[PDB]
């Protein structure tokens, strides 16, 4: 049972800042590809970034600059740190784990971002 | 296009089968299982790469491929694109998109 365990959400005011995290445990065999996904109400999965085991970063054009993923090879975790919110961000994420069998997504992460 | 010696997005940037196979293709319709109402983009499809397969080669690198002569450095823009687009597989589709 490969699961994934996603923390660091919540409600933040207009310009604050967060840092989520998605640790993996289970099989997760090494040449691993760690993503993040958005999703407001009433919206489909919105493909926010991706890191692959070549330590690349990859970022979608709707939040340039903004947001950040760190890897952690020790324990091969994944920390998404959420810096410059805009409202446009609300949106529930879930981290998608390609590796190269059965994919696992998450539990979700509620970041709300209102004044 | 999952047959030996044939070309095609998915037999030339997927993946590709010996012009020597010996074996079986066998697929069903999902239409029932794999769609949703709202659009089931789980599935992910490859439309660039630098080069073709070889036979039985899997490639899951998300490397973002530089269309144009400057280099991407992992950053899309102009002329800098995901591997990956999303299939749009939804229960109203017609045969042909039909998963």
């Amino acid at each position: 049972q490969v699961q994934l365990q996603e923390s660091g959400g919540g409600l933040v005011q207009a310009g604050g800042s967060l840092r989520l995290s998605c640790a993996a445990s289970g099989s997760i065999f090494s040449p691993n590809t760690m993503g993040w996904f958005r999703q407001a109400l009433g919206k489909q999965r919105e493909m926010v970034a991706v890191i692959s085991s070549i330590a690349s970063t990859q970022y979608a054009n709707f939040v340039k600059g903004r947001f950040t993923i760190t890897r952690d090879n020790t324990k091969n975790t994944v920390h998404l740190q959420m810096n410059s919110l805009i409202p446009e961000d609300t949106a529930v994420y879930y981290c998608y784990a390609v590796d190269k069998s059965q994919d696992y997504w998450g539990q979700g992460t509620q970041v709300t971002v209102s004044s | 296009q999952i047959a030996p010696g044939q070309t095609g997005k998915i037999a030339d940037y997927n993946y590709k089968l010996p012009d020597d196979f010996t074996g079986c293709v066998i697929a069903w319709n999902s239409n029932n299982l794999d769609s949703k109402v709202g659009g089931n983009y789980n599935y992910l499809y490859r439309l660039f790469r630098k080069s073709n397969l070889k036979p039985f080669e899997r490639d899951i690198s998300t490397e973002i491929y530089q269309a144009g002569s400057t280099p991407c450095n992992g950053v899309e823009g102009f002329n800098c694109y995901f591997p990956l687009q999303s299939y749009g597989f939804q229960p109203t589709n017609g045969v042909g998109y039909q998963p």
